């Protein structure tokens, strides 16, 4: 009998069945589709999206809703905090309700195809053998997804009939879901420029219906009809898996670099905007232009947002989570609700000094302090018999400017180093570990797990389109080779390898 | 409660270990 | 043993009735060659442009494109 | 305008056509010079 | 310790030990 | 002119020779001169 | 219509069986103590 | 199905080394023959079905086919006057090898 | 024959000493140009400027310490053309600032593709079928894990490997330190894989050669073959009731026992391959969170767990400082983890 | 003047080969 | 029989290849023995 | 079992082979042993002679810090 | 909510329904 | 020695299955319920 990895090979030869197995898997994901919504609506908490967003709780389909242009509940409350106006049919439950019955109808679909597989549709005219004639199937189909992608690229995107896509500022503080214009220009071909989107929806639409056009009215060439087996269902799969592995690879890279189609504040920073000071940057240029307002240091720190505090978090870091370290942030780090403040270090001297921010790389990092010009003045030792920098000879105090901690000044040495721990992952927040009882231990944001997950997908999907291509190109060698076959193999028989007509040498 | 696990989980591998050596198809000379 | 009919099988028919016709000889495969060229040159060009090997004055490439 | 390094990137494919269109002359002229008599 | 581990490895264990019990059965029966 | 063919177990015990003095000039450069230590 | 064709009978003899047994405990235990963390 | 004697090893001046390139030996198809260790042989020789199939792997794929070998290459045709043109010329490049290595060292 | 892709393909697809055929125009001068990037650079250029390091042999370096070194960590992931905007044409530069190493890494990949392509082509001219083929698919996907795939989601280049025998012992150790590698089970299942796969080719070969057949009268067995034969030269029956006695389960069927051999290491390799690709972005398992509360609640609990645990600390203290010269970690010495006396 | 020395080296060489194989080189050519 | 093989062939400039740089390099590192720091 | 080429053994002992190649060989080796004697090797690829690890200007290791300038970088750096 | 109550259903459905599965796949095969 | 003469073979019908299939979901309802608490 057949084997148990050859089961489904039954539905090669026959499209009704072909139909309706594809019927009944892409019923199979709008169920799981519309189950995740609704899971993750059943768990999400909107109180605050200021510091408990989105990719803190650990959403993974409602950013990809909300992306293209979904913000409001049939629950009253709206993504941005405010207050639903007539949220209409298309809210996060009327989306996922529509998903559910899309499946429940791909269902009944898929049963009618099973049970009505002898349609005379797939019958081969001049054989009456059942058939399907590929390239006119790819010519269809290319005209139909040309269409669609014109279609959501001019009346979504562009705002003229659809709602838009999210845009926001690059720092991630205010950002709503707005219309796109196209950009025709070099500036197009930006991963950052919103209206490259739009623009190459456009462009690869029109082709699209040019090239479907032009596969429905010429025959493939002979020569080539015979090299990649056009009459052969299973070389249309080696193609489709390569070029689904390799849109896997560019989406799993546009994902971890960051561009305009993955916002932050829906899928959360990613680890470069850590590792190159890009919040801390932008912190530190907005505090100098108040100071040099003639305004306190108190009063520059106090107007910074809570929010572009919390970006400059190592917790936040995409790059510090673990394989097997489950659920969301918020499990590991606790919900925050507050920031402390800026924590700044003084020498007994007056001299500031400024703790060395731990690298993404390590689990663990030494606790140093340095002054503007990178010399150590202070350190936690692990040494303790003999010290020359520790913060007990050296005298080093903390002070806080804004957040909730403003105008309190720390002496005591132990509370001094356990500020100056905490300054080694950004800026000091407030958590509450005891509502959802977090362990300790950073997670990962939905930005690594995709990346993690597409990444292997595009892997194991390379194996695949290697395994099914030398399947379909050595069809009549799958069963064995020939039973007498040392003729054509021996050495030097024929000047050409394998041809009995140049026999020579 | 994972002891548990770990101890059945291995007592299961050495079982199959023992019916796959005690109980296996017999091959025949043809 | 023709098949079941159907008036939507019908209407579809002419679409899925020629199998095995082929354009003698090599066809168009110097036209399909050129266009594969060009789109290698432009896949090139783009992923030299997000690389950051290649600079134009206009675009920034960065975050602070989206001011 | 153009920068230097756009400038590099078109020198560089028309380099790389050079070199395919080079081994396939190389190749041609071999073939035809020593060819298979049937 | 994650007390969700005992039902993923309940199931992991055996669903895919049903199927190959099914297969199996299946098989010695014909 | 000149018939003859050099004995192949020859050749074998010339480059046999060769390499191995070859493999001696390197441990002994490796034993001094640069990276030595000294 | 008239029967399918296409009709085939899958099989599994006794070593397939304890081969996959034997795969599935041991990836059990390995991933089970990993899980359980 | 192999004929050794097409086998390209008639060329080959040492008997006892033309027999072992063919896998052939006269002396082990004796039924009274006795290998060092003191074991009797049952006749079968080097290879049991050397008739079936025409002959051994040695004598299948050789290696070493002196047969095959360029009749030009064992006499080399610029004779006497050649070799000491070359004789010449070896002794003229070392000369000005070792010359130029010792100036463009550090003596 | 009488077109133009005719005649080259009759000339290309030619039997020779050297098979060409169509793919070595994609493999013989990418493979050629790899081989000869490696050699250079183990050979004339250094690592000074962008390692701080001396890795080759005109520093005074022998083959275990000689390598071809990568970029430096500012130059992020740029692929680093010889054109591009940073050596701008400049050859020596070029070289002193690491652009052998993406030279060498993105010839060898086409190369890797080529002798792929080349398997297949040689198959189907000599009409077999391509399980060869599909075996160079684990040391492909392996080398594109390690090399291209955990690199990109990195620092860059700096962190990716380097070409040399001592500069993977250091990535080895890297990979320990700060990884912890040893502790995922995707490598656990790699090197399951390829302990089996050296086991099975062990006990085939003695199986194989100890249940031979006489078919001559010397002591020397190899001399009783001929490749064109019909029976077996070995007792499939003897062997199987001598490993079914020794170890309680044998094989039966040959085919069987050679696709194991073909399975085992192909598999194990792609599991090492998706478990790096995994911790190319940081998602390593590193810790049981059960185990550290455990023993930060008690003092007295200890496993070599967390023995591990204290050695990849120091390892990753002691190394951080002349491995990332980027980051510029000046760590006085009563702050680096140490223990009594050592 | 340094890479001349070694071109002024090899020529020589390529001389003494171009004496030595021009004859059968020819034939082959034929 | 007469036995008339070509000069040059594929096999020549892959041997070539393969061989003449190896030889300038070994030249090269054997003269790369006797520097002195 | 002949591709067409003339047997190796068959050519590894030819007193033309010999005599041809009694001059190559040695002839690559003198050229190696003078690149690497003239000073050629160092300034071909950029490699540090043993005096010119460390400038007078600047007494630590190398360290590259722009993508954009780094052959500027490089160059002020290899400055002797 | 007693959390051991998920484990308990989930074997409570799987097995008996394996068993059936079981049964009747070999039934209709034969 | 011989072979058993007592050999006899189970067998189960769709519609047994879809009796077991219901007995079981039932009862799994009511004492889940019942068991959770
Ligand atoms: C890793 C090696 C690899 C191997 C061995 C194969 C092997 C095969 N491919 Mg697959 N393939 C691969 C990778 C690979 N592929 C990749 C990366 C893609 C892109 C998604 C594809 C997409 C693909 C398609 C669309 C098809 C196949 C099919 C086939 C089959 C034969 C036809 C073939 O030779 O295509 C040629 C494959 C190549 C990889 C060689 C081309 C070499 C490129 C062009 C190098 C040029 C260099 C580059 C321009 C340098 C500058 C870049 C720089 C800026 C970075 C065979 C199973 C065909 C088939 O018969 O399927 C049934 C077919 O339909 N493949
Ligand atoms: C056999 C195939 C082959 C392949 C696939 C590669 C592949 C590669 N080489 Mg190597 N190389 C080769 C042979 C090859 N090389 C040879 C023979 C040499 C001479 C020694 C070199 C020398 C070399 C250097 C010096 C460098 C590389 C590097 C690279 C990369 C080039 C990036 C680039 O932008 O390409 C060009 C882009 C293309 C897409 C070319 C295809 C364009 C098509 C054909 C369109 C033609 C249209 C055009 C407008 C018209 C031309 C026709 C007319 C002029 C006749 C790439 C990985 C670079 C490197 O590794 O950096 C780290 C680099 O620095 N290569
Ligand atoms: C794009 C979709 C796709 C499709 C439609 C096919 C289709 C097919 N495959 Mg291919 N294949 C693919 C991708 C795909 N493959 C990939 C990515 C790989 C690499 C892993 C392979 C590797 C592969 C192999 C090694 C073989 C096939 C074979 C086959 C045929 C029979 C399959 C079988 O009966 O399984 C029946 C399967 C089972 C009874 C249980 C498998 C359960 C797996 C192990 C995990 C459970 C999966 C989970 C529930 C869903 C996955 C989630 C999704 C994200 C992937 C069929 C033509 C077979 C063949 O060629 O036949 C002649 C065969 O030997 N395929
Ligand atoms: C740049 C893109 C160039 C055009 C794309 C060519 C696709 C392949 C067509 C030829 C192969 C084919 O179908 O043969 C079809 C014919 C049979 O009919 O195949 C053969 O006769 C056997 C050929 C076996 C080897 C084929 C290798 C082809 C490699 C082509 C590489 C590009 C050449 C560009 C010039
Ligand atoms: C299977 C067979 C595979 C065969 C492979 C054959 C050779 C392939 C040739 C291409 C390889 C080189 C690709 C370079 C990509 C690169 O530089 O990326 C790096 C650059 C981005 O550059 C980064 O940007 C960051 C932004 O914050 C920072 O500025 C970093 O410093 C900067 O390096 O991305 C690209 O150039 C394109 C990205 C999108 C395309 C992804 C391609 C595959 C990515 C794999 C998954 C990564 C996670
Ligand atoms: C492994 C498979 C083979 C891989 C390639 C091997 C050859 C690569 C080049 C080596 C080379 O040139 O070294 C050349 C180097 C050069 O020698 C170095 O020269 C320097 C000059 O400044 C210093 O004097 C160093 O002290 C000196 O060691 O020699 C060595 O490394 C000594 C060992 C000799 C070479 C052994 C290579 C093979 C090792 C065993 C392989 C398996 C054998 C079975
Ligand atoms: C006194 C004896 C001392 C030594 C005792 C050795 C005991 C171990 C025997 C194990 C047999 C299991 C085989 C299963 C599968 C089975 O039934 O094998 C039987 C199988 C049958 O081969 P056939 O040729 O009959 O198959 C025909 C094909 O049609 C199959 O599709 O033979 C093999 O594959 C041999 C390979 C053994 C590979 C052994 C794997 C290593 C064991 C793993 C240990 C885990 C320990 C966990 C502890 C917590
Ligand atoms: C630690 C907890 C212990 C308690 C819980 C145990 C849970 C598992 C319960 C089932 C145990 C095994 C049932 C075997 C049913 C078939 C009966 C049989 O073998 O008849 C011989 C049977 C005799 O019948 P005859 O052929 O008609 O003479 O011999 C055969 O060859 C029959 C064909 C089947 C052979 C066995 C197939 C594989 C069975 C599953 C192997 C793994 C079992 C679990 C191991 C770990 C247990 C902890
Ligand atoms: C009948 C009907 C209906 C209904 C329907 C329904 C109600 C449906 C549902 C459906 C559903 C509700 C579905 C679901 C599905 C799901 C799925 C299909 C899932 C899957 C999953 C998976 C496959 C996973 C996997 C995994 C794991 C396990 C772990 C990790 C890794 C991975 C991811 C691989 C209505 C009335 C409406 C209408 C009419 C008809
Ligand atoms: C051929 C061949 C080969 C080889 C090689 C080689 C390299 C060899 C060598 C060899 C040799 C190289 C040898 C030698 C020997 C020697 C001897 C044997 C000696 C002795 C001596 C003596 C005995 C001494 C004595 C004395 C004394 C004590 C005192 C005083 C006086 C006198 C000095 C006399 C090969 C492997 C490649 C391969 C195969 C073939
Ligand atoms: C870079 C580059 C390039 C290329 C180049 C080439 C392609 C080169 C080649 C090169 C080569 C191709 C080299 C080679 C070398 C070799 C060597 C250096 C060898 C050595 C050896 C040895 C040392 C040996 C040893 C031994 C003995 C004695 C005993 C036994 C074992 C053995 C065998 C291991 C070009 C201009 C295109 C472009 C730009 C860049
Ligand atoms: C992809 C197929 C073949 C690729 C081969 C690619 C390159 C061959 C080598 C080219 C050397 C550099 C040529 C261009 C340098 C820049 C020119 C300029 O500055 O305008
Ligand atoms: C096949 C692809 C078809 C069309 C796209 C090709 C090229 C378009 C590029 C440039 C043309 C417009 C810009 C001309 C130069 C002026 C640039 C400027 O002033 O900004
Ligand atoms: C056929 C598919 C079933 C359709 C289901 C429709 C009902 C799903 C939504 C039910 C809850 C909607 C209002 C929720 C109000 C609760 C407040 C909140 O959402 O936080």
């Amino acid at each position: 009998g057949l084997p148990w990895y050859r089961v489904h090979t039954v539905v090669l030869n026959d499209p009704g069945r072909l139909i309706a197995v594809h019927l009944m898997h892409t019923s199979l994901v709008s169920g799981w589709a519309g189950s995740m919504a609704f899971y993750e609506l059943a768990v999400f908490d909107p109180s605050d999206p200021v510091l408990n967003p989105m990719w803190r709780q650990g959403m993974f389909v409602l950013p990809f809703m909300t992306r293209l242009g979904i913000t409001q509940s049939w629950g009253g409350w709206t993504i941005s905090g405010e207050t639903a106006s007539n949220p209409g049919i298309w809210s996060y439950e009327g989306v996922a309700a529509a998903h559910i019955i899309l499946s429940g109808l791909l269902f009944a679909a898929s049963i009618w195809h099973w049970v009505y597989w002898d349609l005379e549709l797939f019958r081969d005219p001049r054989t009456s053998n059942p058939a399907l004639d590929l390239p006119k199937i790819f010519g269809i189909h290319l005209f139909l997804s040309g269409l669609l992608c014109f279609g959501f690229g001019a009346f979504h995107v562009t705002g003229l009939f659809g709602p838009g896509i999210w845009v926001s500022d690059p720092y991630g503080i205010t950002g709503t879901v707005q219309a796109v214009a196209p950009s025709w220009d070099a500036t197009g071909f930006d991963p950052y420029n919103p209206g490259g989107i739009s623009a190459h929806h456009i462009a690869a639409g029109i082709l699209g219906v040019l090239a479907g056009l032009f596969h429905l009215c010429v025959r493939p060439p002979q020569r080539l009809y015979n090299g990649l087996r056009m009459g052969n269902i299973e070389t249309v799969l080696s193609s489709s898996i390569a070029a689904v592995f390799w849109a896997a690879f560019v989406v799993s890279g546009t994902m971890w670099y960051g561009s305009a189609a993955t916002p932050i504040e829906l899928f959360g920073p990613t680890r470069y905007q850590w590792d190159l000071g890009f919040f801390q940057q932008e912190i530190e240029r907005r505090v100098q232009t108040s100071l040099a307002e003639g305004k306190s240091a108190s009063q520059a720190w106090a107007e910074i947002p809570e929010k572009l505090a919390f970006y400059d978090y190592i917790g936040n870091n995409p790059a510090k989570g673990g394989l097997f370290r489950a659920g969301a942030m918020n499990s590991g780090d606790g919900i925050a609700v507050g920031w402390l403040g800026h924590a700044v270090f003084k020498d007994k001297q007056g001299n500031e000094l400024f703790v060395r921010r731990m690298p993404t790389f390590f689990e663990t990092f030494p606790v140093v302090l340095l002054d503007k010009d990178g010399v150590v003045r202070a350190d936690v030792p692990f040494r303790r018999s003999e010290s020359k920098y520790s913060i007990e000879q050296v005298g080093v105090s903390v002070t806080f400017y804004g957040g909730e901690l403003d105008g309190v000044t720390f002496s005591d040495p132990a509370t001094v180093k356990k500020y100056a721990r905490r300054a080694q992952l950004g800026e000091i927040f407030e958590f509450d570990r005891a509502t959802l009882q977090s362990d300790g231990v950073f997670r990962t944001s939905p930005r690594g797990w995709f990346t993690f997950a597409h990444l292997c997908f595009a892997l194991l999907f390379f194996f695949g389109h290697i395994w099914h291509g030398a399947r379909t190109i050595f069809r009549d060698v799958f069963a064995g080779i020939d039973a007498d076959l040392d003729e054509q193999v021996e050495f030097g028989a024929f000047l050409k390898l394998g041809d009995t007509s140049t026999r020579r040498q | 409660m994972e002891a548990l696990v770990y101890t059945f989980l291995l007592v299961g591998t050495l079982g199959i270990i023992f019916f796959a050596i005690f109980f296996r198809e017999p091959p025949r000379i043809v | 043993d023709t098949g079941i009919s159907t008036p939507l099988g019908t209407l579809l028919k002419p679409l899925n009735s020629e199998y095995g016709k082929v354009a003698p000889g090599w066809g168009t495969t110097v036209l399909m060659g050129i266009f594969m060229a060009l789109f290698a040159v432009f896949l090139v060009i783009i992923l030299e442009i997000y690389n950051s090997s290649v600079l134009l004055d206009d675009v920034t490439m960065s975050w602070e494109s989206l001011a | 305008a153009a920068t230097p390094s756009l400038n590099n990137l078109i020198g560089s494919v028309v380099a790389g056509g050079l070199v395919l269109a080079a081994i396939a002359g190389a190749i041609t002229a071999v073939s035809n010079f020593d060819s298979i008599r049937r | 310790v994650n007390i969700l581990g005992v039902i993923a490895t309940a199931l992991f264990i055996i669903i895919p030990t049903s199927f190959l019990l099914i297969l199996y059965v299946k098989t010695a029966s014909q | 002119g000149t018939t003859g063919r050099i004995p192949l177990w020859l050749v074998g015990t010339v480059a046999g020779v060769a390499v191995i003095a070859l493999v001696g000039i390197f441990f002994y450069g490796s034993y001094v001169g640069l990276g030595s230590s000294l | 219509a008239k029967p399918n064709p296409n009709k085939q009978s899958v099989e599994l003899n006794r070593t397939s069986l304890y081969w996959g047994l034997l795969l599935i405990f041991v990836l059990a235990v390995l991933f089970s103590s990993y899980i359980f963390n | 199905k192999i004929d050794i004697s097409k086998q390209g090893l008639n060329s080959i001046q040492n008997e006892t080394v033309k027999l072992n390139l063919m896998g052939k030996s006269k002396t082990m198809e004796s039924k009274d023959w006795v290998d060092p260790q003191g074991r009797k042989g049952k006749g079968y020789g080097v290879y049991r079905f050397a008739n079936k199939y025409g002959a051994n792997v040695d004598g299948y794929s050789p290696i070493y086919t002196p047969d095959t070998w360029s009749e030009s290459g064992d006499s080399y045709k610029l004779g006497t006057k050649g070799l000491i043109a070359w004789a010449g010329l070896i002794v003229v490049l070392l000369g000005v090898g070792i010359n130029l290595v010792i100036s463009t060292s550090a003596l | 024959k009488r077109g133009w892709f005719d005649v080259v393909d009759d000339w290309l697809r030619r039997d020779r000493f050297v098979f060409v055929g169509w793919s070595g125009l994609l493999l013989f001068p990418t493979a050629y140009l790899a081989l000869g990037g490696w050699f250079t650079g183990t050979t004339f250029v250094t690592s000074w400027y962008t390692h701080g390091l001396a890795s080759s042999y005109l520093e005074g370096c022998n083959f275990l310490t000689a390598a071809v070194s990568t970029p430096a960590n500012s130059m992020g992931h740029s692929l680093l053309f010889l054109w591009g905007p940073e050596a701008q044409g400049d050859f020596t530069r070029w070289c002193q600032l690491g652009g052998l190493w993406t030279f060498v890494a993105l010839h060898g990949s086409f190369s890797l593709i080529g002798f792929m392509l080349r398997q297949f082509e040689i198959a189907r001219s000599v009409k077999i079928r391509p399980y060869n083929a599909i075996a160079f698919s684990a040391p492909i996907s392996v080398f594109v894990s390690v090399f291209l795939i955990y690199p990109l989601g990195q620092s860059g280049w700096f962190f990716a490997p380097s070409f040399g025998v001592a500069a993977i012992f250091r990535f080895i150790l890297f990979f320990q330190g700060f990884h912890n590698w040893t502790l995922n089970p995707f490598h656990m299942m790699g090197v399951a894989g390829v302990l089996g796969a050296a086991l099975l080719c062990a006990i085939h070969g003695a199986t194989v050669e100890n249940t031979l057949f006489e078919d001559g009268d010397g002591a020397n067995t190899f001399r009783a073959f001929n490749p064109t034969q019909a029976e077996e030269t070995y007792s499939m029956v003897t062997a199987n009731r001598f490993w079914s006695q020794i170890f309680g389960v044998a094989f039966s069927n040959k085919r069987w026992l050679h696709f194991f051999m073909l399975f085992v290491p192909v598999t194990g390799l792609w599991m090492s391959a998706i478990g790096v690709v995994g911790l190319a972005l940081n998602l390593r398992a590193y810790d049981f969170v059960s185990q550290e509360i455990r023993a930060a609640e008690d003092p007295e609990f200890e496993t070599f767990y967390t023995k591990n645990i204290l050695l990849n600390e120091g390892i990753r203290a002691w190394m951080a400082a002349q491995d990332q010269p980027h980051e510029k970690l000046v760590f006085p010495e009563e702050v680096l983890p140490r223990g009594n006396a050592l | 003047n340094r890479f001349g020395t070694i071109a002024l080296l090899a020529v020589p060489v390529i001389g003494w080969v171009l004496f030595n194989i021009l004859g059968p080189l020819q034939n082959q050519l034929n | 029989k007469s036995y008339t093989y070509p000069i040059f062939t594929v096999r020549w400039l892959a041997v070539h290849a393969l061989a003449v740089p190896t030889v300038f390099f070994l030249g090269a590192i054997t003269a790369m023995q006797f520097i002195q720091r | 079992g002949a591709t067409g080429e003339r047997p190796f053994s068959d050519i590894l002992t030819s007193i033309r082979y010999w005599v041809i190649h009694s001059i190559t060989i040695p002839s690559l080796f003198i050229a190696g042993w003078l690149f690497v004697s003239t000073g050629l090797a160092y300034d071909v690829f950029g490699s540090p002679r043993p005096n010119e690890y460390f400038t007078e200007d600047r007494q630590e290791t190398p360290l590259i810090t722009d993508r954009f300038n780094a052959l500027e970088q490089v160059k002020k750096l290899s400055e002797v």
